[PDB]
């Protein structure tokens, strides 16, 4: 069981090229459109970048290990992945917080959430994620770095879940108020997909990290940690799914997707 | 040229019957939702009834509800309104108007007092 | 390190 | 009565006008199109060089 | 090219003014009052409400100007003038260019059995019959894109402005919720 | 008294109806049945002008055939340069609701109006540097639907109060009033000569006015619903009319009747705009089904389709040299087609 299950090198590149082509299509589909130039799609643009960037950055790894079959070389690639990975999780939160503001302010939002502020926020998140990622990979051998990643991810997941749940409660409040003038499954399904895909794809990697810190010696844990490549595949599987559950959901974007 | 000629209006006894006929020419009858409107002496134009392109959707005003019956013939461009058990408050000039656009659910400006696609109007008097 | 592999923190040591 | 009297005077005035046959009216529209057919750069697209748009 | 460069500097200035206007246009929430232009603030939120009293009672053309509008403010006084108002609401509600716009309804000036025979067998009194009579039109062809917001006003004019603010908030909310497929 | 006049009017109408049928010996379809078709006219978007926030309700080309002006409900009147795609001017309006916009033949002034019932004349030259409203023409009781310059001094304007009005910009009061329409007048069209103009109203009737005299020469009927757009055939002896009954119709001024109808079963939606080609052989419509159809004026055949607009296409203009066609939409985008 402590054999360290490894997946064939040919499949990493497969997921790599599909996620790469899906995300460059999505960013184009909104870059060309001026109607799809609202603060909402600027955060979806940031996600499409992060998702694509972690696929090639990971696809790159599979190509380099196959060719290599060095130390300074890896710190380069890993610092990209780790930085590009945080940017993805922060981008998903940033979409969730934007969606929350559009509903629970709705009037104030339009003036407080400016194109300038969207521009500096996206850039400030990407700049913080890149610096934190490089800082994490340089001090990878450290115990604190892994504890930070786990704590940060759990916080991101908690907030993200809380926001979408609170929205669904405000959506249920409306549907209940539309009982006087004449059902809940529409909101429950989309809420279950959004919070379900994120957890299923990501958490497993961070369950590996918390075991890495807690139980490296435990017979039960080592069998879970043995499947590290399968966890990386799931993190890559999120990059191909993001376009389907975020971008393609809007009618205007889906129309431009079918056109291109 | 859009034409709408009213006929079958005159002096009737209270509780009597009258049948109005509205001959249409110049436009494809079947495409337009047809209406009836009346203008009482010293009052404004008030809607009475409408009938859909096919003749499925049929709606009246509360005052003529369950007493008046609208019917349209497409084969012979003609719009009818059978008026049963009349009372003096019905005494008004009845006009035959069509909605401006074809294949439209919404019907605008039919009681505008300056509407182009409305007939000459026929007199209906209910007196002893 | 000596023999690099996919991601980081994959091997327990 | 005023609106009706004005409508009668308009019809009467536009009733007494000289009308030509639709054959001649059509032949004039047909002859015009055939004359200015070459000048029109929508009927026969101009070479890319001559075209103001995209060089 | 010197003249092409000179024309870019003029385009640069104009583009910098449009981005400033774009924010102002998106910030302001447009209203359409029919029973001229007025700008007012409620909790530092800009509203731009245009009256249509100057035009004729033939609406079928100039009504099309409004669909970028946030919501329509409809006023109905309580001849059979009440039925004429219902027919006006039906038309606006079913129109091909207005099948996205919500309608904030205002019943002011507070026999019915004569002009409406359905009231004799109605039990819930007269106010809620006139309210319901407008709601039955809104629920029939709605499709969940737009809703109707009825309100009773003794025409005192106190606390009328706040009602429109709260309704405006509900329309933008529902509009987004449906965009995220969460409604 | 009213019965005698109303019956006499019906007699005159029948006399005119019988006179028109006496002139109809052969239809336009028969004459142009034995000429080669235009073929397939396929045109692709050469430029895409973007900058308008709201729906673009009307536009108009210049006599230079280079510059064009556009109007949007946001309250901005933007003068573009087609060739370069650069913006030349951008005017903030007093009233955001604007429904028409004209560009003077000289290219010195620019007119616009809408629900404000007022036509605004803006001066572009302005030696000071900034573009400011020169004269503000008020008098119309209803919304201003269309306005068209003759020179720098006079402007013809049709409004939604059943009246077109010739103005004098210098003095700023109506020179002549044109009455006859029963419905809202929606569009204007001036002949090559400024002597005559035609106006289509919301009473399925188009009327030929004499600018000098100020009385309706001829009245044209045949449309089933409201006429939205009207346009003169480049010769000036015919005009095409686009109505909500999903049909365009060509009329002849000398024949004083209908020549041809441009209808197809697939179209069940209204026509917003109408314009001829340089030679007049093509007739571009523009429908509220988000696309535009290019017709063969002589043969009633359909040549092609200009598809690319997401939303309603409201305005559609051709240049004086007839090099390109610019269609404005509720997208908030102009598109140049060639
Ligand atoms: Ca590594």
């Amino acid at each position: 069981c402590y054999e360290q299950l490894f997946v064939s090198p040919e499949v990493f590149v497969t997921l790599g090229v599909i996620s790469l082509l899906e995300n460059i299509l999505v960013i184009v589909a909104i870059a060309k459109n001026k109607n799809l130039h609202s603060p909402m799609y600027f955060f979806i643009c940031s996600l499409a970048v992060a998702d694509m960037l972690v696929s090639v950055s990971n696809g790159s790894e599979t190509i380099v290990i196959t060719l290599l079959n060095t130390v300074n070389i890896d710190n380069v690639i890993d610092s990209v992945i780790c930085s590009s990975l945080l940017a993805s999780i922060c981008s998903l939160l940033s979409i969730a917080v934007d969606r929350y503001f559009t509903i629970f302010y709705a009037l104030q939002y339009h003036n407080i959430m400016t194109v300038k502020r969207v521009g500096i926020i996206i850039s400030c998140i990407w700049a913080a994620c890149t610096v934190s990622g490089i800082l994490f990979i340089i001090y990878s051998d450290s115990s604190a770095v892994i504890i930070c990643l786990i704590t940060m991810f759990f916080t991101m997941l908690a907030l993200m879940a809380s926001l979408y749940v609170h929205m669904f409660l405000m959506a249920r409040l409306h549907i209940k108020r539309i009982a006087v003038l004449p059902a809940n499954m529409k909101g429950a399904i989309t809420l279950t997909i959004l919070i379900g895909v994120f957890v299923v794809c990501w958490a497993p990697f961070f369950l590996h990290l918390i075991f890495y810190i807690s139980c490296p010696q435990n017979p039960y844990c080592v069998c879970f940690m043995s499947h590290f490549n399968l966890y990386l595949i799931l993190i890559m599987c999120n990059s191909i799914i993001d376009p389907l559950i975020y971008a393609l959901r809007s009618q205007e974007l889906r129309k431009t997707f079918k056109e291109i | 040229q859009v034409q709408l000629q009213e006929s079958g209006g005159g002096l009737v006894q209270p509780g009597g019957s009258l049948r109005l006929s509205c001959a249409a020419s110049g436009f494809t009858f079947s495409n337009y939702k047809m209406n009836w409107v009346r203008q009482a002496p010293g009052k404004g134009l008030e809607w009475v009834s409408d009938i859909s392109q096919s003749g499925a959707s049929i709606s009246y005003t509360g005052s003529v509800k369950g007493r008046f019956t609208i019917s349209r013939d497409n084969a012979k461009n003609t719009l009818y309104l059978q008026m049963n058990s009349l009372k003096p408050e019905d005494t008004a000039v009845y006009y035959c108007a069509r909605c401006p656009a074809p294949f439209t659910r919404d019907c605008f400006d039919v009681t505008s007092t300056t509407y182009a696609y409305r007939g000459q109007g026929t007199q209906v008097t209910v007196s002893s | 390190s000596y023999s690099l592999e996919h991601x980081r923190w994959g091997k327990p040591v | 009565i005023a609106q009706a009297r004005k409508l009668v005077e308009q019809l009467k005035m536009e009733a007494n006008i000289d009308r030509i046959k639709v054959s001649k009216a059509a032949a004039d529209l047909m002859a015009y199109c055939e004359a200015h057919a070459k000048e029109d750069p929508l009927l026969t697209p101009v070479p890319a060089s001559e075209n103001p748009f995209r060089e | 090219r010197n003249e092409e460069k000179a024309q870019r500097e003029a385009n640069k200035k104009i583009e910098k003014q449009l981005q400033k206007d774009k924010q102002v246009y998106r910030a302001t929430h447009r209203l359409l009052l029919l029973g001229f232009e007025t700008k007012f603030q409620v909790d530092k939120v800009n509203f731009h409400m245009f009256d249509v009293g100057g035009q004729r009672d033939e609406r079928r053309k100039w009504i099309q100007c409004f669909n970028d509008v946030t919501a329509i403010i409809f006023v109905v006084a309580s001849t059979n003038r009440l039925q004429e108002a219902l027919n006006l609401f039906k038309s606006i509600w079913n129109n091909r260019w207005l099948r996205t716009i919500s309608v904030i309804l205002f019943l002011n000036k507070q026999k019915i059995e004569d002009y409406f025979p359905e009231f004799a067998r109605y039990t819930t009194r007269a106010k809620y019959f006139i309210r319901d009579e407008f709601l039955r039109i809104s629920t029939a062809s709605g499709d969940g894109r737009h809703y109707c917001y009825p309100h009773f006003t003794c025409a005192v004019d106190t606390e009328n402005i706040r009602r429109v603010f709260n309704d405006c908030r509900d329309i933008i909310q529902r509009m987004h919720l449906r965009q995220y497929e969460l409604l | 008294e009213l019965d005698q006049l109303r019956q006499e009017a019906e007699q005159l109408k029948n006399q005119i109806r019988d006179a028109r049928k006496a002139c109809a010996d052969a239809t336009l379809s028969q004459i142009t049945n034995n000429i080669d078709p235009v073929g397939r006219i396929q045109m692709r978007t050469r430029r895409t002008l973007r900058g308008h926030l709201a729906k673009i309700y009307a536009m108009h080309w210049g006599t230079d055939s280079r510059l064009l002006v556009s109007a949007s409900q946001d309250g901005k009147l933007i003068i573009w340069d087609s060739y370069t795609t650069n913006k030349v001017h951008a005017i903030p309006l007093r009233s955001s609701w604007v429904m028409t916009c004209a560009y003077a033949p000289s290219g010195n002034y620019v007119a616009c109006g809408g629900l404000d019932n007022i036509c605004s004349i803006y001066n572009l030259k302005t030696r000071e540097g900034n573009v400011r409203v020169s004269r503000e023409l008020a008098g119309h009781t209803g919304y201003l639907s269309c306005c068209r310059f003759l020179d720098d001094n006079q402007i013809v304007t049709s409004s939604g109060d059943t009246t077109c009005a010739l103005w004098d910009i210098e003095t700023g009061q109506q020179t002549t009033t044109f009455t006859g329409h029963t419905g809202d007048v929606m569009s204007l069209s001036l002949a090559p000569d400024t002597r005559l103009f035609v106006s289509g109203a919301c009473d399925a009737s188009a009327k030929l006015w004499d600018v000098r005299e100020g009385m309706c020469r001829q009245t044209f009927t045949g449309h089933e619903s409201d006429i939205n757009a009207i346009c003169f055939f480049p010769n000036g002896n015919a005009f095409a009319t686009g109505s909500d009954d999903a049909t365009c119709r060509l009329f002849d001024l000398r024949a004083d009747q209908e020549l041809m109808t441009y209808s197809h079963d697939n179209i069940i939606c209204g026509i917003t705009s109408v314009s001829f080609s340089k030679s007049g052989r093509l007739l571009l419509a523009g429908y509220d089904d988000f696309n535009c159809n290019v017709w063969d004026a002589l043969k009633a055949d359909r040549a092609g389709v200009l598809a690319g607009h997401d939303n309603r296409v409201s305005c559609l203009g051709v240049t004086d040299d007839g090099m390109a066609v610019a269609t404005g939409s509720w997208d908030s985008f102009l598109k140049i087609w060639n």
